Order: structure tokens, then C-alpha cells, then sequence
């Protein structure tokens, strides 16, 4: 929570916003950057009537949490493993966003290093 | 024979209450102990949160310029 | 398909089935509220088989059964939605409601209108049925006056009493002002979207809908107690403790933020209706919650506990998390039911003595009563691995990851910690300390009607959480990787109040005198709200 | 009943008034009537306004409901003062600081969501990536266009 | 019907927190009258109330050694 | 709940906590016995003896019968009057 | 002071009466004069006629007319095999695996 | 200030009812029994302090800053019976207090279902209408012309007859009916 | 020192700080005495027909009779115009009235303004 009062009471120039980011193109600083590859099928998951929240990259581990969750009727208990499984591929695309963020707030502080060696020399 | 009232004393106590009551505050902490050996994680945390701060500029793509 | 929608009418005709029986009698019943208590189990036996094969698959339904009326372009239809709401509040109501007439045998059973009061009940429990089953908007407000009719009814049952009636009447006011939001959200979905079936409006995706949403909104300030409309709860403790119990916990009270909960595809496309919802249920729970920490009225504190319970919930609302908020309903159902339960166990030993000052040595002296209501506080509170952690410290854990207003976000912690100080204000004088009650001591509480209504509610608040979360399909994406100071924040807060109020408790046994000042005196008289606002407006 | 015990005109007559105290059934020197404006009140008698709440509740009433005794004066909005409505009893505070501290801590709160929601809490991520075009069948685009390609990247 | 009371001279305040409030009005010159009809508000069974974290942790010996128990025993069966 | 009280019981729960009291004797405590003028008792002793019964019975007795109970026989014999005893 | 003697006389008087009123209000042990006037019953009455009942209106006059009860088509997985076109769906790709 | 009996409370009533209504609000004050006990000792030794105080100016004048004392010493809500006035539980069986007359009202089956009771009730109305006029002829001699001062009603005085204005106070409904 | 209770109209002042209870004159004793012997003399004139068993009906209370003889059928003799009674009867007869009458008729200008224009949002709006 550090980046609330570094947006606040610091400087706002170098924090990245919310809302309209990221600012930069996706390979600047990034030489043969790969796409990311869907798992689950489109209409895998428009059968699978998954919320629209739920129909992200990783929807695949979540559609076999759920076939899990049905079959195993009545021991509702014995889904655990697809639970942690789908559970860490949460955590994985969290921890991307994650790069996401620091991402945006090393290229701004480049940019302030970059437009201070510009007003320093020139 | 019911439950006599009393005066400025202790009452008489069943002794089905009094055992219900305590097998039910030992149910509570059976089922709290047991649930936090199995699980420890929905209190302490699920998976460890890194730290954005140690990252290299090679994984986020920062050339120094 | 013929199991489902069958038993799912089954259990709604079985319901209206004692209110043929009690109009249609010429003799004295032999114990109708045992046939009326023995009609509810069996509705939640008969409801528990759509449940399952809801669990098993997740198949919901329409049963759009008695073609009504046509206006020309509005076919309404006698029409009933089986989804995860109703599902998942249907059988918990029930159980409750089961609960709460097991206990009522015991508590009512000096009354000679017994059979009104049952009779009352039960249509008030087909009236929320109604409410929340509904698929049309005129269905629902059918529910929706149903349930503020049989408030009035049940809130004045001492009816030669003048603040019984009093409180029937503000109760039927404030209503009334949510009535006015309802019909508002009514005539937009009409006049804009030709429709008061749900599935028309959830279809049609309408975007300028800030005004339906704070029509819904300001219906469910009236009904849900929130901040503005919420004094009629405090008065609404004046009728008996199971009408207090069933309705005011746990069945009535939660119907305005079921009402917004039911609306979920509306309210997740606006982040104005959603910013208003966090706003007024920050508001809520911060104020109900402070004004529980001054009162010496137990049906008072209870009362002020499950409003500020339902501004976390119009919080958790506002965060566009309502499954989240509807689990907290049906977790919170169990534990507070049983908490003014054994409220009323506490009155009814102690001669109708509502009182926590002239309560105190019922540790031993109550025990089962001691135990469960402990083991309510300690659901209250998010005590781990009870009921009351399977949803509300979800909740904080979504209040904090997300794009939030902050000062929202820091009265519901600063809310947080005051559940923790007045549960152990309530443990402190209720069964704490020494006896301060009068000298003939009739303490009992053998009856198995009052061991068996709380016990089945005691099995509730130790397993129904894990059972319920457990058994829910995934209909959002639970946030699960957060900072170590994020994660632990309301545990954390809540043993800060829990210690800091034990330093409060602590320092009554001090043989020191100190004047009241603005703070003692601004909570301790509700926030001054019922004050000016009830003497000034209809003065004017 | 008859004419002379019903309501009648304002008094004006010191002895008419004194006819009207014996009317209403009270003394003279504190029968005091509405000011005459013409609001119609007539010899009506001006009560305290004081509310059925601050009357004796221990009191052996004729009307224990209402607090009130058989032939005595009823206030003017005797229908009004009940202990259903609206009240005259003194509070341990005062009321202009309980309208000073009710409209100061509904104002400050409602200002600080408002600063607050000018100054949003939020996590350290980036938006929650879609596949598919950011969803846009999903999401209701139509079949018949083809929207601009929405292409995510490993990080 | 009848019920008998108890004897009146057993509810001496020799003992409860009475003797403190005698003792503090002594130090002054004053005295308490009301101490037997007080007395038995904090003697017989209504003595030693437990404490917060005394009414808490109710029930927590046997739950414990269910707790013990039932793990040894899913411990022992696992193999 | 609310057991029957009698005259015999009302008697003997008046006369139990006015021989708790410090100020009176239990061998001249009588039902006849005057407070002021048999047991030679303060105005503000008589005071504290109805609010003594006030939280004995459960009740509170307002203060123009309060200050008109002067024995403990017209004490008895107002609580039967408001609790409605041998019926 | 207490009372004068008229109105100790007078309560001990309504005192008597009030306490004969109470004492005539006891009933006698033949009072009340009443006028001269299976076991799994309520499972039959109260569930299985309903069930009936409400069974049969539902399938031969509420399923008759179209869309009454609609329900919602269940949810198709991966590894699926249906009941009514007898295909087999097939499952999903081999996953980029994470631990 | 509002008395049946009598028109004013003394200075001595007064006094009593403020000591009273100040421990009333002190209890409410001060919860647990003990810390009440010494402190109801501390303000019965400050009323003893001044007992003895024979000026009824300056007695007044004490007695108007104890007022202010105990304004200013108030709880917000003080500790009220349930049975009493403000209570919980106060008016709750007057929906339950039906008066006697609609005895006289009913259907003779449903009075033929307790023939004891109302054989045993005639006899109380025929008690009552003819020791009537009796009480009445007894109240229009021993009250005084001018109406009654006061609302104290005398007693009966000879042996056979009834005090006057008894009836629905014998009458009345019990506490619990 | 302390703070004075200051009144209002909807929280009156006790019977315990108002100066007038701790008035010891003679016209204190005199005005207390008539309305003590008038109160029971209304007392006695009560009971008295309350607790006659051949009146089978009403005790008519003349109070209660005179109050609703005064809230309705001494309304229009009584009425007077001068400036208070007119200025209210105009402020609170036809104000309102004035008020609530531009306010629809902007209202529905506007609405039929952006109507005519082909403005207004009025797809599924069919029934009206
Ligand atoms: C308890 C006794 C029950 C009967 C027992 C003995 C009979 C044997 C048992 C089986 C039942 C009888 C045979 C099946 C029933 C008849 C079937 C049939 O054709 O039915 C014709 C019709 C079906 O409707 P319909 O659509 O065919 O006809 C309506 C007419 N038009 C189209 C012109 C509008 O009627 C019914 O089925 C009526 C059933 C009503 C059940 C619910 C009543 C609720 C009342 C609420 C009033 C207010 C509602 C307001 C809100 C509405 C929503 C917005
Ligand atoms: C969940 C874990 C709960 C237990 C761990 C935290 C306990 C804690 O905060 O303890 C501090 C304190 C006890 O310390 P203290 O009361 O000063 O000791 C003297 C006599 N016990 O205070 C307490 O123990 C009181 C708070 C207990 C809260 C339990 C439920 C959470
Ligand atoms: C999303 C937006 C949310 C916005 C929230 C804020 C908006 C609402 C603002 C507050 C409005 C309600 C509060 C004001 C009126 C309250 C009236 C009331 O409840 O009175 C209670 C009173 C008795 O209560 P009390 O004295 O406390 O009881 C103790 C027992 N003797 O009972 C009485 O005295 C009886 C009174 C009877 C006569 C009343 C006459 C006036 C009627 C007023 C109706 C108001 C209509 C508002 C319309 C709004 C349209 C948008
Ligand atoms: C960075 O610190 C921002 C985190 C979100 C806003 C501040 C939340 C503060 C309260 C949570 C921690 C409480 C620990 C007792």
C-alpha cells in the first residue's frame, strides 16, 4: 500500500494510473515477445456457461474444477487438488499483472531519468 | 420433578444441560482446530506475495539507457 | 425437470396449507403451533431435494404456472425463478424459521392468541417466500408489502401497548419511504423497458439506469435499515423476541439488500450505483455499530448488530461482489437468529428483564445458554473456521483488493472492530460479572423445545458456512494473493477490539465517578437521529 | 349538552371571559385564548403544549392511555400530542447542539467519502486481460464485423 | 406452596468485595447498612465468575483432546 | 415462570430483607413495627427501605405511595394490592 | 407520614372486598361445563396428495402450454457425452503445466 | 406539582423524591453493586450533611443547586422497570385486561358452561346495586358543599355497608389475566 | 459552573428546573388549592356516573364533545381577513400550487422538446 501514498503525497508524474494504462507499446524493451496462448476453447466455455468474469486466460483449470464439482456428487469435499490447481493459476496471472504494474513504474521512472538527462544536457 | 426456583442462591442445574453445554463448547473447538490443521491457509494466506522491488530489468524488459 | 419444479411448489402449498386449517376450524386445536412447527420441517425437507440437484448440476428454472393478467403488452404471470437465490435462501429461511417456532412453543406459551401468532408468523413466512421467489417485479412487491404487513402485525402483537403500536406505525413510515423507491424502479422498467419480468430487464442491458438503481437503492434503505431510514429497526425490538428473531434478524431485514443482490447484472454495469451502495453502507455500519456500543437494552444491541451487519452487506454490495453478500446472508441467518434466541432465553429466565445492567453470573447459571450465545459472539465477530469467517472476512479481503473508495473502506475495519467491542460488551454484562438481577431466581431453560431450537441452530452456526461455501458453485473469482498485512487486517482489527473493549469493560470494576461527555451522550441517544426527526418532521 | 357549554366566539368582555373559564372548566386567571387573527380558534383555551408524555404516568387517570381527566380542557391538537406522535419531553441534551452535532457528523462523513472517492484505494496490477478479442462475442459484439484484434502478451 | 427462605445470618461480607467498600467508607467515617442484603450476590455458587478469556476458552480441554485424538487417529489410518 | 407469591411468602421475603439491614434488630421487628416511631428509623431510611423492596420484588412503587409505607404490614399489603395475591 | 385512618380503613375494606373478588374468581372442579361431544397421516396428507396434485398440474396442463416451464440447458464439459445425439465431446488440450 | 391527594409536594417531599430519583440515576450510573453500594453510602452521607439545617430559605436555595447537581450528574437512559411507566413490559397485558360488564354479555350456553361462576357472580351485582344508593346517600352527606376538596374518598362506617365508588376497583382486571 | 438546560418547543423544560415549582407565595397555595378543588370536584362528578349501574351507555365527556365542536364546526364564523390569515392562505393555498405548475410544465417541455426533435431515448417504450 505503499503506492497509494506515492501517488498522493509524493509525485504523481511517476506513479502509473488505474485506469488508462499501460502506456507504452507492448515490445518496447521487449525483443520477440511471445502472445499468450488460450487453453480453453471458445465454445468449450460458451458450453460451459462461464461468467464473463471467469472466461479469462485460465478458464480451462476452472471447467474441470467444475466437471470435478459435478461428478463428485455428494462428496463435496473431494475437489480439493482442482481447487489448488486453479487457485494457482490465479495466483500465476495475479503475479503477471503484478509485472504489469512494475513494468509501467520502471518505464516512468525512465522517462524521468530520460527528460532529466535531456534537461541537464540540452 | 422440574426445576425449582431458588432464593439468593444457586439454582439447580440439570445434569443433561450441563453436559450438552460443554460437549458443544468442546464441538466448537474440535471443529476450529481441526479446520485450521487441515487448511492453515484461508487465516494465514493461500501462496506468498512477492516483492515488485527485486525484479530484474531483464523479466520486465528495461534496457538502461 | 418433474422433481424439481414440483417440489419446489410442494413446499409453498405446504405453507398455505395451516392457514386452510386455522380458517377453517370449529374446535380448540389440539397444539396447532406443533402442527404448524411440524408443517415447517417439512417444507425444509421437501425444499432440500431442489437444493441437491441444484448442488449436483446447477439446473435453474421458471415456473411461469397461472397466466394472470394481460396489459396489453405485459403479460403478468403467476412466475417463480429457481437460481442460486432462491436456492440458497429458501432452505435456510425455513430452518430458521423452524428454529425460531421450536423456540417460540417455549416463549409464547402463556399467550392465549397462540394460534394468531403462529398463524401471523407463517404468513409472514409465505410472504418473504414470495419475496424472494419472485420473478416479476409485481410478485416481489407483493412479497415486498407482505412482509412490511405482517411487520406492522407482529411488531404491534401487544397491542393495548402505545409504543407497540408506535413503532408498528414508524416501522410502516419508513417502509413506506423504500415503497416509494420501489414503485419508482416499477414505473422506469415499465415505461423504459416495456417489462417487470427479470429476465427482460437482464436481457435488455439498459445503461441510463441511474435512476431504476437508486429507486432499488432507496428501497432497500427503507426495508435493510440503512443509513437515513434505519431507526424503525431500534424501535422494531418492541415485539416479541421470536418476531424479533425470525424477522428482524434474519428473514425480513434482508430482503432490500436481496433486492439489490437479485439485481446483480444492473448494478455491475454502474459504477455510480455501486459507488452510492459503498457510500450509504459504510455510513450504515459505522453508525449502528457505534450506536450498539452505549446501550444497555440487549434486543437493542442485537438489533443495531444486524443492521450494521446489513450496511457490510450493502458494503460488500457496493464492491460488485454479490454472491459474497448473499452468503453473508445466509451465513449470518444461523448466528444471529440463535443470538436473540438466547437473548430471549436470558429475558424470559431473568422475568422479562431486558436489561444487561441487571443481568451478570449466567456463565454457570445458563450454561447452554452461555454456551451458545458465546459461540454466536465469536460467529459475529469472524471468529476462524465458524460460520460467520466463510463469508465476512471474504468480504475484507475484497474491500481491500479492489478499486475502492478508501474512507469506505476504513469505517468498515473501524465497523469491524466495534462488532468485536460490543459481542464482548454483551459477553461482559449478559454472562459475565456477578448476578444482578432480584433475589427469587427462577433460572430454567429445561425444556427440550428451547434446547432443541437452539441446538439445531448451534449445529448451523458450527457447519453451515463450511457446508454452504463448499457446496456453491464458483460465480466469481475469489481474490487469493495479497499482502501479509492485507490478508491478516480483519483478524487483526477485530482482537484490537476485542482488547481494547476488554480495556473498557475493565474499567467499570474502578470505584472512579466520571461525567458523561458529547461521545457517551451522542451514542447512548442514537446518534441523535430518532430524536429531531421524529419530533421535527411531522411537526412540521 | 346544549348551546352554552359548546365553543363560541373569541371573548372579549372580561366577564365573558370569566363566563368562558366556567365554560371550559378552569380558572379565570389561567384561561388564556388564541390570539385573535381569525384562525378560528374561538374562546378556546391556550394550553401549555406540553405533550401526554410529561403528564403523571403514575397518576389514577380517567383515560390511562391518554392521560387526561373527565371535563378537564383537552389541547387543541389533543389528537396531535399522543404518545404515538409527537413528544415536548425534556432530553439531556440540548437540541440546537444535537442539530449542530448531527448535521456536523453527516456532513464531515459524506466529505470524507467524497474525498475519498476523489482519491481511490486500489492494488498494485494492471487491468484483468480477456482472451478472444477482450471477449467481444462474449460481451455481445455482433458476428457479422470483425472488431480490432485484441492481442495479450506473456510477462 | 410454602417456600422457605433461607437463614439471614449465614450472608455475612467477610470475604466479598462488601469488606473493600466497608473498608474505604471506614477510612473515611462512613458506613454501609446494606451489606448482608448484598452479600449473597457475590457468594455461594455465584463466586468466582471467570474471566473473558476464562469464558471463551469453555469447553477447550475435552476439544482439545478430541482435536489429539481424532488427528492420531487419521494419522495412524492414512498409512 | 412467576410463581404465585402468598401473603405468607410476601410476609417472610419483607421481613428476610429487613433483617439483612443494619439498622434494625430482628428480634423487634414486628409487622406492626413503625419505622419512625417503633424502630426509631430515618425519612431517608425509609427511603432506602422501599427502594430496597423495589429491587427485591421487581417492581418500582411510585413515590405517593412510597412515602406513605411507614410498616412493613401496609408493605405487604401494598404488594398485594399490585400483584393481586390469594386468588 | 403514612396514612390517616380513613384511608387505612378504607384500604383495609377494598383490600377485603378485592381479595373475596379474587378468591371468587377460582373455578370449581366442575367447571368447565363442557358440551357433550393414523400415525404417518400427516407424510400422506400433507406431502404425497400435494406432490400428486401439484405433479399432475404441472405435466398435463402447465408443460402443455409453452414456455411455462422453461428450464435452463445444462452445463457441457469437455469429456461430455450426450444422451440425445450420442457424440462424445471432445476434451481439451494438453496443458501448459504450472508446477 | 401534581398530587391527588394533596395539591403541592413540602420541602421534605421534595427532598425525598430528589434523593430517590439521584440514586435511581446513580445506579444507572454506576452498574455493579458494589461500587453503587459505596457510592449510594458516599450521597446519603451528602444529604446527611445538610439534614439538620433549619433556614428554609437557604434549605430552598440548596435544594435549587442539588436540582442542577443532578441535571448535570444524569444518565441519558436510567434504569426503568419493566412493569413501571417506560418500561419494556409496561402496558403489555392491557390487550388482556377485558372489563367485567361483557360478562353480561354473553350467550346463556357459554354461560351454562360455568353455571358456579356467574350463580356466584349474581350475588356481587346484587351486593352491588343494592349497597348503591346507600354509599350514595353516604357521599352527598359527608361530602362538603362545594364539591370535595380533595380526591381522597372516605371509608364505610357502619357494620354492613360498603365503601363508596368500589366497584371497578374490586373489579378491575388482574395483573396477569 | 454547570450547563443550563436550555428549552424548546419539542423538548419542553422540566417540572423540576422551571423557577415556578419553587414558588412558596400565597397565590401559589390559592391557584394550587382551586385547580385541586376543581380536579376533584370533576373527579367526584365522574366516578360518580362512571360507577352508576343503572346508566348502561356513554358518560359523555363535555370536553371531548367541546373539542370536536371546536376542530370542525367553529371553523368559518371565526374567520377573519386580515394580512396573517390571507398572506397564509395564499402562500399556502396557491403557492404550491404556482410551484408544482412550472415545474411540470418545464418538466414536460423539455420532454416534448427533445420529443419532437427525435432526441429523447424511447426504444422499448411502448406502453404509456
Ligand atoms: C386445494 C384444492 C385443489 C383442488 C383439489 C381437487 C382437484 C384435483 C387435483 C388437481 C387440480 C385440478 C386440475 C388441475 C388444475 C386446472 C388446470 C387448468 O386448466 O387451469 C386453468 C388455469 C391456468 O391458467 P390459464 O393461462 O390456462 O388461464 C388464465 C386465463 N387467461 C389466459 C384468459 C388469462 O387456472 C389455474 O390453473 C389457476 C391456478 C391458480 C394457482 C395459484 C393461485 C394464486 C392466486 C393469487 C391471486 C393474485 C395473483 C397476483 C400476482 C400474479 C402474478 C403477477
Ligand atoms: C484467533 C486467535 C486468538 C488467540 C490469539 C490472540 C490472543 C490475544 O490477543 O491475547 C491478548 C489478550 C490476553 O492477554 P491479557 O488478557 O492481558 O492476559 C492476562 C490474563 N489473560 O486478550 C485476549 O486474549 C482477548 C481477545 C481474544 C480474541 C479471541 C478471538 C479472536
Ligand atoms: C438513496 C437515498 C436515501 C435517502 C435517505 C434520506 C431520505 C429520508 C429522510 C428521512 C425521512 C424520514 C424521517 C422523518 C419522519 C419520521 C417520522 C417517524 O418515524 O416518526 C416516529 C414517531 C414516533 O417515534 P418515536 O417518538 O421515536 O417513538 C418512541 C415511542 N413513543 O411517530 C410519530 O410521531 C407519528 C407521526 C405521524 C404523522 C407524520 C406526518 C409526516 C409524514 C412524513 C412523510 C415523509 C414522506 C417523504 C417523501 C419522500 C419522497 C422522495
Ligand atoms: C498500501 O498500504 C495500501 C493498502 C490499502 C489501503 C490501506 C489499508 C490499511 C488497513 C489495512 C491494514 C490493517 C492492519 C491492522
Amino acid at each position: 500500500g505503499a503506492h497509494l501514498a506515492r501517488r498522493y503525497l509524493g509525485d504523481a508524474s511517476v506513479e502509473p494510473e488505474p485506469l488508462r494504462m499501460p502506456t507504452f507499446p507492448p515490445d518496447y524493451g521487449f525483443p520477440e515477445r511471445k502472445e499468450r496462448e488460450m487453453v480453453a476453447t471458445q465454445q468449450e466455455m460458451n458450453d460451459a456457461q462461464l461468467v464473463l468474469q471467469q472466461r479469462d486466460y485460465c478458464a480451462h483449470y476452472l471447467i474441470r474444477f467444475l466437471k470435478c464439482k459435478r461428478d463428485s456428487f455428494p462428496n463435496f469435499l473431494a475437489c480439493k487438488h482442482e481447487q489448488h490447481d486453479w487457485d494457482y493459476c490465479e495466483h500465476l496471472d495475479y503475479v503477471k499483472r503484478m509485472k504489469e504494474f512494475e513494468r509501467e513504474r520502471r518505464l516512468l521512472q525512465r522517462k524521468k531519468r530520460r527528460e532529466q538527462r535531456e534537461a541537464d544536457m540540452a | 420433578a422440574h426445576i425449582e426456583p431458588r432464593y439468593r442462591q444457586f439454582p439447580q442445574l440439570t445434569r443433561s444441560q450441563v453436559i450438552q453445554a460443554e460437549f458443544f463448547s468442546a464441538t466448537m473447538w474440535f471443529w476450529i482446530l481441526w479446520r485450521f490443521w487441515h487448511d492453515s491457509d484461508a487465516v494465514l494466506g493461500h501462496f506468498p506475495y512477492p516483492d515488485p522491488s527485486q525484479w530484474t530489468d531483464e523479466e520486465l524488459g528495461i534496457p538502461p539507457d | 425437470m418433474n422433481l424439481f419444479s414440483s417440489l419446489t411448489l410442494v413446499t409453498l402449498i405446504l405453507l398455505t396449507m395451516p392457514i386452510a386449517a386455522i380458517n377453517f376450524n370449529t374446535h380448540k386445536f389440539t397444539n396447532y403451533p406443533l402442527y404448524v412447527k411440524t408443517t415447517i420441517s417439512c417444507a425444509f425437507i421437501t425444499s432440500m431435494i431442489p437444493t441437491m440437484m441444484f448442488i449436483h448440476t446447477g439446473q435453474e428454472m421458471i415456473i411461469s404456472n397461472w397466466h394472470w393478467l394481460t396489459i396489453q403488452t405485459l403479460k403478468l404471470s403467476l412466475s417463480f425463478k429457481m437460481d442460486f437465490f432462491s436456492m440458497m435462501f429458501v432452505p435456510v429461511a425455513l430452518f430458521v424459521t423452524w428454529s425460531i417456532m421450536e423456540f417460540s412453543m417455549w416463549y409464547m406459551h402463556s399467550d392465549p392468541n397462540i394460534n394468531q401468532f403462529f398463524k401471523y408468523l407463517l404468513l409472514f413466512l409465505i410472504t418473504m417466500l414470495i419475496l424472494v421467489t419472485a420473478n416479476n417485479l409485481f410478485q416481489l412487491f407483493i412479497g415486498w408489502e407482505g412482509v412490511g404487513i405482517m411487520s406492522f402485525l407482529l411488531i404491534g402483537w401487544w397491542y393495548g401497548r402505545t409504543d407497540a403500536n408506535t413503532a408498528a406505525l414508524q416501522a410502516i413510515l419508513y417502509n413506506r419511504i423504500g415503497d416509494i423507491g420501489f414503485i419508482l424502479a416499477m414505473a422506469w422498467f415499465l415505461i423504459n423497458l416495456n417489462t417487470w419480468d427479470l429476465q427482460q430487464i437482464f436481457m435488455l442491458n439498459p445503461n441510463d439506469s441511474n435512476l431504476p438503481l437508486m429507486g432499488l437503492i432507496l428501497a432497500a434503505t427503507g426495508k435493510s435499515a440503512q443509513f437515513g431510514l434505519h431507526p424503525w429497526l431500534p424501535s422494531a425490538m418492541e415485539g416479541p423476541t421470536p418476531v424479533s428473531a425470525l424477522l428482524h434478524s434474519s428473514t425480513m431485514v434482508v430482503a432490500g439488500i436481496f433486492l439489490l443482490i437479485r439485481f446483480y447484472p444492473l448494478t455491475e454495469n454502474n459504477k455510480f450505483g455501486q459507488s452510492i451502495m459503498l457510500c450509504l453502507g459504510a455510513m450504515t455500519t459505522l453508525f449502528t455499530a457505534m450506536c450498539a456500543l452505549t446501550q444497555n437494552d440487549i434486543k437493542k444491541i442485537i438489533a443495531f448488530s444486524t443492521s450494521s451487519q446489513l450496511g457490510l452487506m450493502m458494503v460488500t454490495i457496493g464492491i460488485n461482489q454479490p454472491h459474497l453478500a448473499f452468503l453473508h446472508i445466509c451465513t449470518h441467518a444461523f448466528f444471529k437468529a440463535m443470538l436473540f434466541m438466547c437473548s430471549g432465553s436470558i429475558i424470559h429466565s431473568l422475568n422479562d428483564e431486558q436489561d444487561i445492567r441487571k443481568m451478570g453470573g449466567l456463565f454457570k447459571a445458563m450454561p447452554f445458554t452461555t454456551t451458545a450465545l458465546i459461540i454466536g459472539s465469536l460467529a459475529l465477530t469472524g471468529m476462524p473456521f465458524l460460520t460467520g469467517f466463510y463469508s465476512k472476512d471474504l468480504i475484507i479481503e475484497s474491500a481491500n483488493t479492489s478499486y475502492t473508495n478508501a474512507w469506505a473502506l476504513l469505517m468498515t475495519l473501524v465497523a469491524t472492530s466495534f462488532t468485536a467491542i460490543y459481542s464482548t460488551r454483551i459477553i461482559f454484562f449478559a454472562l459475565l460479572g456477578q448476578p444482578r438481577f432480584p433475589t427469587l431466581i427462577n433460572i430454567n431453560e429445561n425444556n427440550p423445545f428451547l434446547i432443541n431450537s437452539i441446538k439445531r441452530l448451534l449445529i448451523g452456526s458450527l457447519f453451515a458456512g463450511f457446508i454452504i461455501s463448499n457446496n456453491i458453485p464458483p460465480m466469481t473469482i475469489p481474490q487469493m494473493t495479497m499482502p501479509h498485512y492485507l490478508k491478516m487486517t480483519a483478524l487483526t482489527v477485530t482482537i484490537l477490539g476485542f482488547i481494547l473493549a476488554l480495556e473498557i469493560s475493565n474499567t467499570t470494576h474502578y470505584l472512579k465517578f466520571n461525567y458523561p461527555s458529547n461521545t457517551f451522550k451522542f451514542s447512548n441517544l442514537l446518534g441523535y437521529y430518532p430524536t429531531i426527526m421524529h419530533r421535527l418532521t411531522p411537526y412540521m | 349538552i346544549t348551546k352554552d357549554m359548546l365553543p363560541g366566539p373569541y371573548p372579549k368582555t372580561p366577564e365573558e371571559r370569566a363566563a368562558a373559564a366556567k365554560k371550559y372548566n378552569m380558572r379565570v386567571e389561567d384561561y388564556e385564548p388564541y390570539p385573535d387573527d381569525g384562525m378560528g380558534y374561538g374562546d378556546y383555551p391556550k394550553l401549555p403544549d406540553r405533550s401526554q408524555q410529561e403528564r403523571d404516568p403514575w397518576y389514577d387517570w380517567d383515560h390511562p392511555d391518554l392521560r387526561l381527566n373527565w371535563g378537564e380542557p383537552m389541547h387543541w391538537d389533543l389528537d396531535m400530542y399522543i404518545r404515538n406522535r409527537v413528544d415536548t419531553s425534556p432530553t439531556p441534551v440540548n437540541w440546537n447542539l444535537m442539530c449542530k452535532h448531527l448535521f456536523g457528523f453527516v456532513a464531515f462523513m459524506l466529505f470524507m467519502f467524497w474525498v475519498g472517492e476523489t482519491y481511490p484505494t486500489y492494488q498494485p496490477v494492471g487491468p484483468k486481460q480477456y482472451p478472444y478479442n477482450n471477449l467481444y462475442l462474449e460481451r455481445g459484439g455482433d458476428p457479422n464485423k470483425e472488431p480490432e484484434p485484441v492481442v495479450h502478451y506473456e510477462i | 406452596s410454602k417456600m422457605e427462605l433461607p437463614d439471614y445470618k449465614q450472608w455475612k461480607i467477610e470475604g466479598t468485595p462488601l469488606e473493600t467498600v466497608q473498608e474505604k467508607l471506614a477510612a473515611r467515617g462512613l458506613r454501609d447498612p446494606w451489606g448482608r442484603n448484598e452479600a449473597w450476590r457475590y457468594m455461594g455458587g455465584f463466586a468466582n465468575n471467570v474471566s473473558f478469556v476464562g469464558a471463551l476458552l469453555k469447553g477447550f480441554k475435552w476439544g482439545f483432546a478430541a482435536f489429539v485424538v481424532a488427528v492420531g487417529a487419521e494419522y495412524y489410518l492414512e498409512s | 415462570d412467576a410463581p404465585p407469591l402468598t401473603l405468607e411468602g410476601i410476609k417472610d421475603r419483607v421481613l428476610y430483607v429487613l433483617k439483612l439491614y443494619d439498622k434494625i434488630d430482628p428480634e423487634k421487628l414486628s409487622v406492626n413495627s413503625h419505622f419512625m416511631k417503633d424502630l426509631g428509623l430515618d425519612s431517608l431510611d425509609q427511603v432506602e427501605i422501599i427502594m430496597a423492596m423495589e429491587d427485591e420484588f421487581g417492581f418500582e412503587i411510585p413515590d405517593i405511595d412510597a412515602e406513605k409505607l411507614m410498616c412493613p404490614q401496609e408493605i405487604v399489603d401494598y404488594i398485594a394490592d399490585k400483584k393481586d395475591v390469594y386468588e | 407520614s403514612g396514612y390517616t385512618p380513613d384511608e387505612k380503613l378504607r384500604l383495609q375494606q377494598l383490600r377485603e372486598l378485592r381479595r373475596r373478588w379474587l378468591k371468587d374468581q377460582e373455578l370449581s372442579p366442575r367447571e368447565p361445563v363442557l358440551p357433550p361431544r393414523r400415525h404417518s397421516i400427516f407424510a400422506f396428507t400433507h406431502v404425497l396428495i400435494p406432490v400428486w396434485i401439484i405433479h399432475y398440474y404441472l405435466k398435463y396442463h402447465v408443460t402443455t402450454k409453452p414456455y411455462t416451464i422453461v428450464e435452463k440447458k445444462p452445463r457441457i464439459f469437455p469429456g461430455d457425452t450426450i444422451l440425445e445425439t450420442g457424440e462424445v465431446i471432445p476434451p481439451m488440450k494438453e496443458f501448459p503445466d504450472q508446477h | 406539582a401534581f398530587l391527588p391527594s394533596a395539591a403541592y409536594l413540602t420541602h421534605q417531599q421534595k427532598v425525598l423524591q430528589l434523593y430517590k430519583r439521584a440514586l435511581r440515576h446513580l445506579e444507572s450510573r454506576c452498574v455493579h453493586r458494589d461500587k453503587y453500594r459505596y457510592f449510594a453510602c458516599l450521597l446519603r452521607a451528602r444529604f446527611d450533611e445538610h439534614k439538620n439545617e433549619k433556614d428554609m430559605v437557604k434549605a430552598t436555595q440548596l435544594l435549587r443547586e442539588a436540582e442542577k447537581e443532578f441535571w448535570h450528574g444524569q444518565h441519558p437512559q436510567p434504569y426503568i422497570f419493566p412493569e413501571s411507566p417506560g418500561g419494556t413490559s409496561y402496558e403489555r397485558y392491557e390487550c388482556y385486561k377485558v372489563p367485567e360488564w361483557c360478562l353480561d354479555d354473553w350467550h346463556p350456553s357459554e354461560k351454562a358452561m360455568y353455571p358456579d361462576y356467574f350463580a356466584k357472580r349474581e350475588q356481587w351485582k346484587k351486593l352491588r346495586r343494592e349497597s348503591w344508593e346507600r354509599e350514595v346517600k353516604q357521599l352527598q352527606e359527608e361530602t362538603p358543599v362545594g364539591g370535595p376538596r380533595t380526591e381522597a374518598l372516605p371509608p364505610a362506617r357502619k357494620q354492613g355497608d360498603l365503601p363508596p365508588l368500589w366497584w371497578h376497583i374490586v373489579t378491575r382486571p388482574r395483573e396477569r389475566p | 459552573s454547570f450547563p443550563k438546560y436550555e428549552p424548546s418547543r419539542l423538548a419542553s423544560l422540566p417540572t423540576t428546573l422551571d423557577p415556578a415549582e419553587y414558588d412558596i407565595s400565597s397565590e401559589t397555595r390559592k391557584a394550587q388549592a382551586e385547580r385541586l378543588a376543581i380536579r376533584s370536584r370533576l373527579k367526584r362528578e365522574y366516578q360518580l356516573q362512571y360507577n352508576d349501574p343503572s346508566r348502561r351507555g356513554v358518560v359523555e365527556d363535555p370536553a371531548l364533545i367541546r373539542w370536536t365542536c371546536a376542530r370542525s364546526a367553529n371553523v368559518y364564523p371565526n374567520f377573519r381577513p386580515n394580512t396573517k390569515t390571507s398572506l397564509l392562505g395564499a402562500l399556502f393555498g396557491i403557492g404550491p400550487l404556482i410551484f408544482w405548475y412550472y415545474v411540470f410544465k418545464t418538466d414536460r417541455d423539455r420532454k416534448e422538446k427533445l420529443i419532437q426533435e427525435g432526441k429523447l431515448d424511447r426504444t422499448f417504450n411502448i406502453s404509456y
